[PDB]
């Protein structure tokens, strides 16, 4: 049983304190397997906060390709940590971004963690 | 179709040479209790007679 | 250079020849010669250290441990692929419900003449040793072989009303002064009969249809070998004629395994793990195994051509 | 606070071009811990299909032990991208398949990719 | 310095290993290693006497007498330590209805090829002595353990038609 | 056996048990020759074909 299998994996975290714009989070390099982007929302949004964060690519207009986050203050619960379902394969050097709009709030922050792993294989027989 | 399992074991390695055996080994080791036996003197169970 | 080897046999004729004044050519003899070719295999073990400072404290001098750990693993990994490519797929074998001197004599005559199982005419196997002796006055050739019994079948044949028949004859006689008396089987029919252990996850042994398939298949090259017929699925073929597992011997002629290459080891200190504070210990091995059966070059029928050249198997219920 | 943990990570990846039939994919040693398996449909499968793919083992009858894929023309979202439930330690060395049936598409594929760890565990300290 | 003792085994490696290309570091052996403590324990008996007029009336020399018979005293209860300890819990064991040697070749087969009762696995059990012997010219290692039978099997044994 | 065992009481027909022979039978050596198969010479058995024994 051979199969070539990526040995090395860097998981990068980022913070951004939820102003309006876009955030240069992550960088990958070309051939990294994005296994998994996920965020996390630290602070207490305020009620009626119709804030709305998306995290995505920098070089997509539309910047959501991972994570969109709306209505930050209804089910609070399943909306502090969302996971990403898409996984991705980096053809060029890539910047995750997230671009938060709408932004009416105060101590509110998302933490960014994207695990990937590295363009290097290697041949393993079992 | 690219990563996937290849079972191709060691015999599917483009690098390696074969190489054949020095001697070719014989099959055949087995003697027989019948060269003891014949002879040409008068006495033997399987006698030889010269006839030129 | 231990590029994959192939070692050729040339087989003997058979052919009924030409008569008075027939031509040559109205039946030629084939010169029929038969290869295997033999693939090296990798396979190799480690161990990790802990931290010096732990090492020192728990007294465990690590490398010589590990030196030697890893060698005993290294000699029982390759003594177990031995044996795992001598006992798969049986062409040749004969079944008893109990060993006994008695069919270990029907096996070394089925060796002597070339018979199966179910008396065919195979081939003559070619023994471990064959000398001229005289019987009064005519010269005979006897053949010693090498008969490896499961301790299943050694016990077995400890308790064979004919086996304390001969053990008492040489008594009297005096010549395998000590066996009997040391535990071991001895010599019988110029054979040295021998307990070769019990196959178990920490050496080597003959096996049994207790041993999981994917635990013996792990020990097959898979390309020095054609078919795969595992101790289980042996048991498997042998009960389609109750549920009794079974355990494997065999009667070896010369060269019934095949080792190409270097079965030497190799041994790799690292003594830079953690920036020199824990420690690694490898043991590697390059080597092909694989049982002596060698396969038409061309593309004739022989009773050589697809059949163990010098391995018979014997097969009890292991109890 | 002593531990055993396992160091060492691989991820595998993939392809299949979802004809019918089973793929070998993924070749796991034994006592490896599968802590991710997904996949991921690259393609437009056009409306009115009936490809069916389930990400399993190849020693078991059925083939979906790991992920079920059907209905690949609804909702193009939550059909992309699939991630198992389930992690596994491999009690011998196995084979992750994908099975593929009813496949009435052109030019879809499937990239499965698999991140698991090695069975080697080294003692920790905390 | 009598101390509670501790001695150690290094158990025998298992495990794969690596074959091919993989890397070491794909499966790690365990070196393990096994302990037992062992702790002393004091015991010991006493023989008071009677008043020395009874003593010497009875010519009974008390500490000579006393003396030897607490010496054999002893030799049993440390045998009888032994004994119990040694017989306490086995875990790997052959029942039989009479002591045959068929049993006996059994008990020595198994305890050389690491095996139970139920044919279950077991390690191979060191013996007393090894030695490696020539038959024909194939080098066998022969085993020598120890069969310590009380006087009814050793009866049994002496019964026994292969015996 | 029994006369194997009275050989080895004299001590005469010494290794013809302990390498699979026959040894002496009254002053006459018995002697295993062999099967007759398509590759050497051996006694001949009612298995063989009439025709592969006429020729």
């Amino acid at each position: 049983m051979k199969q070539k299998v990526h040995s090395v994996s860097y998981l990068a975290k980022a913070e951004f304190k939820f102003n309006n714009g876009v955030y240069n989070l992550v960088a990958l390099p070309s051939g990294a397997e994005v296994v998994k982007v996920s965020l996390e929302v630290v602070g207490n949004p305020i009620a009626t906060s119709t804030t709305s964060v998306s995290v995505g690519f920098e070089d997509e207009t539309t910047k959501n390709y991972f994570l969109t986050l709306d209505n930050l203050a209804v089910d609070d619960a399943s909306k502090k940590h969302t996971t990403s379902a898409k996984d991705y394969t980096a053809t060029s050097n890539k910047v995750v971004v997230a671009e938060v709009k709408n932004a009416n709030d105060n101590n509110v922050k998302g933490v960014l963690r994207v695990l990937y792993f590295l363009p290097s294989v290697i041949e393993v027989e079992y | 179709k690219l990563n996937n399992i290849n079972f191709n074991n060691i015999s599917n390695n483009l690098n390696l040479g074969i190489e054949v055996g020095r001697e070719i080994q014989n099959a055949s080791w087995i003697k027989s209790p019948f060269f003891s036996i014949t002879g040409t003197g008068a006495d033997r169970g399987v006698r030889l007679f010269s006839v030129a | 250079s231990q590029q994959p080897f192939r070692p050729r046999i040339k087989a003997q004729l058979s052919g009924s020849g030409v008569s008075g004044n027939t031509d040559f050519e109205a039946n030629y003899d084939n010169l029929e010669i038969l290869s295997q070719t033999i693939y090296p295999d990798a396979f190799g073990n480690s161990l990790r250290s802990k931290i010096k400072a732990y090492s020192e404290l728990e007294r465990i001098d690590f490398i010589k441990e590990s030196v030697d750990s890893l060698t005993t693993w290294m000699n029982e990994e390759r003594d177990k692929r031995i044996v795992a490519s001598l006992t798969n797929d049986f062409t040749n074998y004969l079944y008893t419900q109990t060993m006994n001197v008695a069919t270990i004599r029907k096996a070394i005559f089925h060796a002597r003449n070339g018979l199966k199982g179910d008396n065919s005419k195979a081939f003559p196997i070619k023994p471990i040793r064959a000398t001229m002796q005289s019987v009064g006055n005519v010269m005979v050739q006897n053949t010693s072989y090498i008969i490896l019994l499961d301790s299943y079948q050694a016990n077995q044949l400890k308790a064979d009303s004919e086996f304390k028949e001969l053990r008492k004859l040489y008594a009297f006689a005096g010549e395998d002064k000590g066996m009997l008396y040391s535990g071991l089987l001895g010599v019988i029919d110029n054979c040295p009969v021998i307990d070769a252990g019990v196959w178990n996850k920490f050496n080597v042994g003959m096996p049994n249809s207790s041993i999981s398939d994917s635990d013996f298949m792990r020990y097959l090259n898979k390309a020095n070998v054609s078919s795969i017929v595992t101790p289980r699925q042996f048991k498997e073929k042998l009960n389609q004629e109750i549920n009794k597992e079974i355990s494997i011997g065999c009667l070896i002629g010369a060269s019934a395994v095949l080792l190409a290459g270097s079965k030497e080891t190799r041994f790799y200190i690292d003594e830079t793990v953690d920036a020199g504070r824990k420690s690694l210990v490898g043991v590697d091995c390059l080597l092909g195994v694989s049982k002596a059966r060698y396969q038409s070059t061309d593309g004739v029928v022989t009773p050589y051509d697809n059949q163990d050249y010098a391995v018979i198997g014997l097969v009890s219920d292991m109890e």
